[PDB]
DNA sequence: TCAATATCCACCTGCAGATTCTACCAAAAGTGTATTTGGAAACTGCTCCATCAAAAGGCATGTTCAGCTGAATTCAGCTGAACATGCCTTTTGATGGAGCAGTTTCCAAATACACTTTTGGTAGAATCTGCAGGTGGATATTGAT
DNA sequence: ATCAATATCCACCTGCAGATTCTACCAAAAGTGTATTTGGAAACTGCTCCATCAAAAGGCATGTTCAGCTGAATTCAGCTGAACATGCCTTTTGATGGAGCAGTTTCCAAATACACTTTTGGTAGAATCTGCAGGTGGATATTGA
């Protein structure tokens, strides 16, 4: 009776997948047993972290379904995610409302 | 069918104007419209070149989403949304 | 009889209108030709995946909307409120594109 | 005759429920998410291969992955990242 | 008596330095700066004799570039004196901040 | 110790940079950016020393870090 | 019999073939790959040393030093693009003074 | 023993400028150069391979890589210079 | 222009100080032979792309007007460059004793590996429901008077 | 300081296009039994790296002057925003034909594995060559009357 290694480390992400992609993707000669685990986690975490802010953004816009816009707003307001994804662009994302100060009426 | 000729003029003014509002610009110098096409054309080329190159190296007669993406990636202009 | 806004009122109006939206601002078809056209001139008889185009438009508009801010910053940096070619050359120059 | 394609799609959904039971995610958004994962994956794994190489070692241990993360992620996000990481490895090792 | 009008030595200065390729920051101070910064990360650290040069080079080299971009920003604003603001726009554009 | 980078130096720099006039305010603002630069380079470099299980920071460490930061440096292996 | 001289080059096809199977680039490496690459490498090295060389003479020296390599690069547009995000140690910039700053 | 393209570069040098020499630091620069290019070409080569599910990097890859990496004419001369080098090796 | 002053370019000139050529050797490339295997040369399967039609009104284009922006000038309060001075970290030139970066030489643990079960993951038709696209009364803001 | 005139706001509303579930296949994780080898783990060896010690000198820091730059304040010609009428496309949705992308089948030519021979390609070593940096006259430039 077998159990996914994902649960062994109790992760929601496919720990087996990660290990495979680490090999099918040739990054190194060999690959430790925890490498797929650790990474799998870091991935699950990051995905979990931006889904949290997206859903919030989705809750503010008053709807129950995350869409690209929400992921933009999420990623664009959190300093740290914005830097991780600085040279990235979210299709259908848009920009953060922002009129330069000096343009407004006086 | 018909021959594709000078279609950059398609990227009208109302549009370039728009792309510029979402950009935050309130007042647009009239010479801007021709400059934008100037750059849009260069950008579009560079991305598309790399794309097709990818298309060719894969001995294909079709440009695919991934091509355009491995392209943007290469160009350091990483896109998400078709990425797979 | 009739009404009329002072110049700038609709500009700031639109700026708000389009920053709150995430629809592509360029017309699809015109953009498609341009794309096929350019491609046409590298390898003929290329066929594009319905999305390959969308990807490009999505990428293009974003590059520019992005280019326009850095531009607007340069107009304002010279105490101007109207972006000018002078401003795009700088943005791009500093970015490292057309050094 | 089928050619089934992969995706991290099912799992994003598992995590979405964990942080927003009632909230749902659109196809396109799911797509954006799925990209995010592979990008980050590629980055970390890459940064890893390099460490391992730069260090004449022929294998990527979960220790490389970590230093990869520390090098890749910005501060706070890295703390948390590393945290959840070790927590999963140690737990794992204990069958 | 004699004196060169304002902003003329500078030019002779530009031409000077642009012509050379020698480092400008002072070695010792820079090391003290390096080592000091490194502390916040790891203590009792030794730096390869050249590991500092690498830093020294990369550094002067980075600043000079940032300056050129700053000078263009000053000029673009009709000025001729680089100011903090220029240095900023320069960077807000490079993607280094904001 | 960042005040160690004397004014005259920051100025020679702005010279090679092609700058003619300089706002006295620059000098601190410049000392500012510079430290960030080094903080960034070294943190990523040291991390390399660290993972490398060393107590000595080599040129390579600095080099690899520079590459990371997109400031590739040629001339030090 | 050195695979290199065989392909008529100065660069190490052999070594290069070795570095390829190391870098973890792909499971296996084609026979011509090393050669092809080596050439491409030798080429650019030639293109650079040449220009740089001229700079050395244009200055009147006979030893090519970084400053010459630097001039050689940023002066030529293509190379300058290839090595756009790279910085030559002990390079210096290229003489350049914006018009506006100029006297009289 | 630590290796480098120090000698090869020297050969190419004495082959286009027999008359001139080359500073150590310049050699160290030139040396840092080959390596970079090497990595760039080999990486893009590697990805070319992967994207297309191929498990072997051929000349075809390198070439394309080179097409993608090197700008304008620099591209072409290299490709040529490369394909040339290929046939001439295969002949002997 | 005319000089008086100060920087700068240019033949010209004698050495360590790096440079470059040697004289020998492990590491590495060549080769021989033999054992896999990636993936290129045919063949259909059958999506996904090209095109074409057609009717509609979303938008683009072009024009008239004139609000207010950019750009040209004018002005003088001073900031920051040129310059002269005085005092002091920086450069440097070994020297010392050793913290450490590295080289081996094994070896127990950690991985790769090859097969056989044992499932999650997918793809594909159910079966739902967010929320898009209008529809209309309130704000809220603008700009005329 | 009011009061039309518009545009922005939200709350409802309701069908369907885009999810969210609900069931049948395998490509692929999961076991287990080996076979391989990776990278610490002692342990030893020389670098290279701090850490003093002591002088001369650029270099830096201050303080004095004032040239001319940056800034603020008007001003006016024109450009660029607004609004409107015109009618040219871009959308929209579906239909059809078919290039060619993409699952199989095979063979081959090509790449990888061992391990056994030569050559290199590095290392100090030994024998050179240059650009150094000091002169010091001879213009070039600046700058002021
Ligand atoms: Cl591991
Ligand atoms: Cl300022
Ligand atoms: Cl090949
Ligand atoms: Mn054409
Ligand atoms: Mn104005
Ligand atoms: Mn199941
Ligand atoms: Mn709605
Ligand atoms: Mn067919
Ligand atoms: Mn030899
Ligand atoms: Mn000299």
């Amino acid at each position: 009776k077998a159990k996914t290694r994902s649960s062994r480390a109790g992760l929601q992400f496919p720990v087996g997948r990660v290990h495979r992609l680490l090999r099918k993707g040739n990054y190194s000669e060999r690959v430790g047993a925890g490498a797929p685990v650790y990474l799998a986690a870091v991935l699950e975490y990051l995905t979990a972290e931006i889904l949290e802010l997206a859903g919030n953004a989705a809750r503010d816009n008053k709807k129950t379904r995350i869409i690209p816009r929400h992921l933009q707003l999420a990623i664009r307001n959190d300093e740290e995610l914005n830097k991780l994804l600085g040279r990235v662009t979210i299709a259908q994302g848009g920009v953060l409302p922002n009129i330069q100060a000096v343009l407004l009426p006086k | 069918r018909k021959v594709l000729r000078d279609n950059i003029q398609g990227i009208t003014k109302p549009a370039i104007r728009r792309l510029a509002r979402r950009g935050g610009v309130k007042r647009i110098s009239g010479l801007i419209y021709e400059e934008t096409r100037g750059v849009l054309k260069v950008f579009l080329e560079n991305v598309i070149r790399d794309a097709v190159t990818y298309t060719e190296h894969a001995k294909r007669q079709t440009v695919t989403a991934m091509d355009v993406v491995y392209a943007l990636k290469r160009q350091g202009r990483t896109l998400y949304g078709f990425g797979g | 009889k009739p009404h009329r806004y002072r110049p700038g009122t609709v500009a700031l109006r639109e700026i708000r209108r389009y920053q709150k939206s995430t629809e592509l601002l360029i017309r699809k078809l015109p953009f498609q030709r341009l794309v096929r056209e350019i491609a046409q001139d590298f390898k003929t008889d290329l066929r594009f995946q319905s999305s390959a185009v969308m990807a490009l438009q999505e990428a293009c508009e974003a590059y520019l909307v992005g280019l326009f801010e850095d531009t607007n910053l340069c107009a304002i940096h010279a105490k101007r409120v109207t972006i000018m070619p002078k401003d795009i050359q700088l943005a791009r120059r500093i970015r490292g594109e057309r050094a | 005759k089928r050619s089934r394609k992969e995706s991290y799609s099912i799992y994003v959904y598992k995590v979405l429920k964990q942080v927003h039971p009632d909230t749902g995610i659109s196809s396109k958004a799911m797509g954006i998410m799925n990209s995010f994962v592979n990008d980050i994956f590629e980055r970390i794994a890459g940064e890893a291969s390099r460490l391992a190489h730069y260090n004449k070692r022929s294998t990527i241990t979960s220790r490389e992955i970590q230093t990869a993360v520390r090098l890749l992620l910005p501060g706070e996000l890295a703390k948390h990242a590393v945290s959840e990481g070790t927590k999963a490895v140690t737990k794992y090792t204990s069958a």
